[PDB]
């Protein structure tokens, strides 16, 4: 609530100051992925889904870090189901780095394909 | 052979004040005592930050300048920005060489950045002479007084502007072949400046 | 032999003719001359070669004046080197007696620059091939050039060229990256023949006589002079305390 | 410096060939369609305006010329050839027939002017012809509607009918058949549309294509919109716009 | 083909070894520039190549002033570009001084065109391998672009790329074009156009630029400017802290 918060916003606007599209002293993945939970426990999943497409146009910190952070967010979605699962759908076509290559390892991107198609499917 | 002969306002100057040159002068031009031009621009730029006023014949001070023109657009392009010293030269060479068919009382007045406003007066015959003001034309030699006693450095460009409007007006008034509009030029760093006022204003004011 | 080598009444298919290549490649295996560009001056120092016992000491010189504030050494052919000064004085009196002021070094520079471009579009007129450093104090500071057969040329803040190119230019970018552009023009004196003697390290089969120069805004008062008596003195005594001795 | 190559760069053999004239000759081919066409009611000139690159306009390409304000000409080839050709060509109709006999020139004596340069740069040595054909369009009270080609060579004809660049043997052909004596200035519009449109298409608009006529004018343009002391010259250049409305209706 | 350099003889060919070999050297500089027009501007942003620590980052030009309002951007080798520049530069204060008026784009264009053509047909001058990019906005023609390339041709363009990564920087600038419907930058102002250019050229040449890495120039109604580094920057900085 207050915590989740403060201490998401804080880590944010660091992360996009020192790693910036050019390095000032970067921040690790471990940084981002920080953020990334604090943010999903903070505010809902269509505003994570927006927040999260936003920021991988500036270049990341690389494109396969990007696929782990949706790797994990698609997973949350599936505990919770119902109206979570409506936004699976809304990850996947937002985010270009597993519905279109950007680098030659996606494994994960037929991966979350798979986990929402099976969804589908039902 | 000309055949007549023109005449300007004879009565033109280049004060320095706090940030640069303001550069004042009468315009006229009558051929004989038919009065070819009320107003006229013979308040010439012959570079973006150094303009001059042209005095003695229309006709000679025109064809000058044009000349010096050419010369200081070819000068900036290659050699860089002149000074208002570089300018002087261009202008005195053709006078001298073809003294024997011109008469021109030139100031050329222009701000630099490093050297602040300055003021290179150069008479008939043509030579160049550096003052930190000038009053060039025939009817300078009686406002000389006023000009030495009231001339200050770095005075506010409200009392400049008044101090110039005042020095023509009262130079007009009791010159005759001065005359028409009193046009004022402000050089600063900020750039160029233009004011007209008409015959009814100055007299006035 | 292909009219690329005989002619430059063509344009190449290397955008160059190969005669004007070769000037380049013929200031390389000459002599050294360097520039240094400092805060309020230029420094120029040359090695002045010394093949006999028969040469004088500084009777013969290479840097030679153009007006007076304006110092000019070259490297590379001597004939070539006497043509392009002749010019560079003529179009430098003819803008004093024109516009009634010394000329600004970017001015000089387009007008001998012109002429050099001149002398390679032509089929029988020969080209230039010395590499000339030049430069001199005028009233916006201090600017030193460099000037090349092709007439090519750009504003340096260091120069070097010669035999002994690869040792000058490493010493001379260490120097001038330490300090803010060069220091004072007096340091300068001695650093530059340091340069000069750590270049000669280069050819050692002949000996050399260490010639420097410095024009200076006011360190020289405006003026491009020799450096002699003490000053060169002093920078041989800083020159062979580092390079042993 | 000169003086290096005062042979001439044209010489004979037991062909008689001029060496430069031939190869130059080649280049009209391989220039734009270009043609001409005097109805003998009127004269229409029309040629490609064209693109070589993505972001070039056409609107700041032409190949019309005016060389007076009566006499129009159109060209194959080499584009700066014409264009310091056609300054030089300016130069003599200006000076010597509108100072000298006050009036404008009659084509037929300045195609004598034309050709006579042109020749002149192949008998001198050290330089070379120039790689263009013209077409030199020119009506007079005295001599009608006339049209001339010059050549490279400096050689010269008059041609009732003509086309020079690419597709020149097939758009002659078809417009000899097309050409009457008395022909109608729409129909020689619509068929010179015709012929291009037979060489291009893929990139053949209206907008493209550069019309010009030799007729009808516009005295409003010619210090006439008051009471006139003559009609005056009788080209005016076609805008696009009235080009492709009658492409519509071609 | 023919044998032009041994004699002034045309080729079959029509285009000669002095015109085909200047279409190709005109580039070992590893330059690359573009100029576009704004609606009421117009920009040039071009590489600065500057290779050593020996040489000041800023004597090192390949942009020229050639007038008040006229800029010229040579594309070639720099004796030429420079050889060039002096002409472009008497003819275009001889044209006013004749002609009461400054020099506009396409007359400087059709000065040097007529020249290139001139030398091409001389034995006893080289031609030069330049391409020269003129910009401005002119006071009758608007926002301007005028190109001319080696040959004596010369042709007005919406806009315009130049060194090998001519095509990369190309597919960017029609995109924009089409998208928008017009064959100019529907922006008005100098700094958002300037911005913009820079963003198609990162993406065209695959490497961020740094100020010491480009030059501006602007070209504005009755005014040309050059911007400086500090300038240069400030554009520069909201490239690079926005996605």
């Amino acid at each position: 609530a207050q915590n989740d918060c403060n201490s998401a916003l804080d880590q944010l606007l660091v992360l996009e100051k020192k790693t910036r599209q050019a390095s000032d002293l970067a921040s690790s993945k471990e940084v981002l992925a920080k953020i990334v939970d604090l943010l999903a426990s903070r505010n809902k999943w269509d505003d994570l889904n927006e927040q999260l497409t936003l920021l991988s146009k500036k270049h990341g910190q690389l494109k396969l870090s990007i696929q782990y952070m949706i790797q994990k967010v698609m997973e949350y979605l599936k505990s919770s189901k119902s109206l979570d699962l409506n936004t699976r759908i809304s990850v996947i076509e937002t985010i270009r780095v597993v519905t279109e290559n950007k680098i030659f390892v996606e494994v994960e991107r037929a991966r979350v394909t798979k986990d929402l198609v099976e969804i589908k499917k039902e | 052979l000309k055949k007549g002969e023109v005449s300007l306002g004879t009565s033109i100057m280049a004060v320095t004040f706090k940030d640069g040159v303001i550069l004042g002068a009468d315009s006229r031009t009558t051929t004989g005592a038919y009065i070819a031009n009320r107003v006229t621009d013979k308040l010439t730029r012959v570079h973006d930050k150094i303009w001059c006023c042209r005095s003695g014949s229309a006709a000679d001070t025109q064809a000058i300048a044009d000349i010096v023109q050419y010369h200081l657009e070819l000068y900036t392009s290659q050699y860089g920005t002149p000074s208002t010293e570089t300018a002087a030269s261009v202008f005195k060479e053709l006078c001298y060489e073809n003294k024997d068919n011109l008469t021109a009382g030139i100031i050329v007045a222009g701000y630099d950045d490093k050297n602040k406003g300055e003021v290179y007066t150069i008479p008939l015959g043509g030579s160049v002479h550096k003052l930190p003001y000038a009053i060039a034309g025939s009817g300078s030699t009686f406002i000389y007084g006023y000009c030495d006693k009231n001339f200050r450095e770095n005075m506010s460009k409200e009392e400049t502007v008044d101090f110039i409007k005042h020095s023509l007006s009262q130079a007009i008034k009791w010159d005759g072949s001065s005359g028409g509009v009193i046009r004022m030029v402000v050089l600063t760093a900020a750039g160029v400046e233009r004011l007209i006022f008409y015959p009814d204003e100055y007299e006035q004011l | 032999g292909t009219g690329y080598d005989l002619s430059n009444s063509v344009f190449s298919p290397d955008g160059r003719n190969f005669q004007v290549e070769y000037a380049v490649k013929a200031v390389e295996n000459g002599t050294t001359s360097i520039g240094i560009k400092c805060n309020d001056g230029v420094v120029f120092a040359v090695e002045k070669l010394i093949t006999s016992k028969l040469l004088v000491p500084q009777k013969n010189v290479k840097i030679q004046v153009v007006d007076r504030h304006i110092g000019c050494v070259y490297s590379g052919l001597i004939p070539d080197g006497r043509h392009l000064v002749n010019r560079g004085r003529e179009e430098a009196a003819s803008f004093k007696k024109l516009y009634k002021t010394p000329i600004p070094i970017p001015a000089f520079a387009d007008r001998l620059g012109q002429y050099v471009q001149a002398h390679t579009l032509y089929n029988s007129v020969r080209p230039f091939g010395v590499s000339t450093i030049f430069g001199g104090v005028d009233k916006n500071g201090a600017h030193l050039y460099m000037l090349e057969p092709s007439g090519s040329y750009w504003g340096y803040k260091g120069a070097a060229t010669g035999k002994g190119r690869q040792s000058a230019k490493a010493e001379l970018e260490k120097l001038v990256d330490h300090h803010p552009e060069g220091l004072s023009a007096r340091e300068a004196v001695k650093q530059a023949a340091k340069i000069i003697y750590l270049a000669h390290e280069d050819n050692k089969e002949k000996d050399f006589e260490l010639e420097i120069s410095w024009c200076s805004l006011s360190e020289t008062n405006g003026l491009h002079k020799f450096v002699k008596g003490d000053l060169l003195q002093e920078a041989i005594d800083f020159a062979q305390k580092e390079i042993n001795g | 410096m000169t003086d290096r190559y005062s042979f001439s760069l044209t010489t004979f053999s037991p062909s008689g060939k001029l060496g430069q004239i031939d190869y130059a000759l080649t280049a009209v081919k391989q220039g734009v369609t270009s043609l001409g066409i005097k109805a003998t009611n009127g004269v229409v000139i029309a040629t490609e305006k064209k693109s070589s690159s993505p972001l070039a306009m056409s609107e700041t390409l032409s190949k019309v010329s005016l060389l007076t304000p009566d006499i129009g000409a159109v060209y194959s080839g080499m584009g700066p050839d014409y264009r310091v050709l056609v300054d030089k060509s300016r130069k003599v109709a200006h000076t010597s027939y509108k100072r000298i006999y006050g009036e404008y020139p009659p084509t037929k004596l300045l195609v004598s002017e034309v050709a006579k340069i042109m020749q002149e740069a192949t008998q001198s040595g050290g330089v070379r012809p120039f790689g263009v054909s013209l077409l030199i369009a020119g009506h007079d009270e005295f001599n009608g509607f006339s049209l001339y080609q010059v050549d490279p060579s400096g050689s010269y004809f008059p041609w009732k009918a003509t086309a020079i660049g690419k597709g020149s043997v097939a758009a002659k052909t078809f417009l000899e058949k097309r050409w009457n004596d008395e022909l109608e200035l729409e129909d020689a519009i619509h068929i010179a549309l015709l012929t291009l449109k037979e060489s291009v298409e893929g990139e053949f608009n209206g907008d493209t294509i550069e019309l010009a006529i030799i007729g009808d004018e516009n005295p409003d343009l010619l210090g006439y919109t008051g009471i006139p002391t003559d009609k005056g010259p009788r080209f005016r250049k076609l805008t696009s716009q009235e080009i492709n409305d009658r492409l519509e209706a071609l | 083909a023919g044998y032009d350099r041994h004699i002034t003889i045309f080729s079959p060919e029509g285009r000669l070894y002095q015109v085909e070999y200047a279409f190709k050297a005109t580039n070992q500089t590893n330059i690359n520039s573009l100029a576009v027009r704004g609606k009421d501007c117009t920009v040039v942003i071009s590489q600065k190549k500057v290779p050593d620590k020996l040489l000041d980052p800023t004597t090192v030009s390949y942009i020229f002033c050639i007038s008040r309002t006229i800029g010229m951007v040579v594309n070639g080798p720099i004796p030429d570009a420079r050889n060039a520049a002096l002409r472009a530069k008497a003819e275009a204060a001889e044209f006013r001084y004749k002609y009461g008026y400054d020099m506009p784009c396409d007359v400087l264009a059709k000065r040097m065109a007529n020249l290139s053509q001139i030398y091409t047909q001389r034995a006893y001058m080289r031609p030069l391998g330049v391409i020269l990019t003129f910009v401005s906005v002119d006071e009758e023609l608007g926002p301007s672009i005028y190109k001319t390339d080696p040959a004596g041709y010369y042709v007005g363009y919406k806009a315009t790329a130049t060194g090998p990564k001519q095509q990369e920087i190309t597919t960017n600038l029609e995109n924009h074009f089409k998208k928008s419907k017009i064959d100019h930058i529907n922006e008005e102002s100098w700094e958002k156009v300037v911005e913009f250019a820079i963003t198609h050229m990162i993406d065209a040449l695959g490497t961020e630029f740094s100020k010491n890495d480009l030059e501006v120039g602007v070209a504005t109604k009755d005014k040309f400017f050059t911007l400086s580094a500090e300038n240069i920057e400030e554009r520069l900085v909201a490239i690079a802290e926005q996605d």
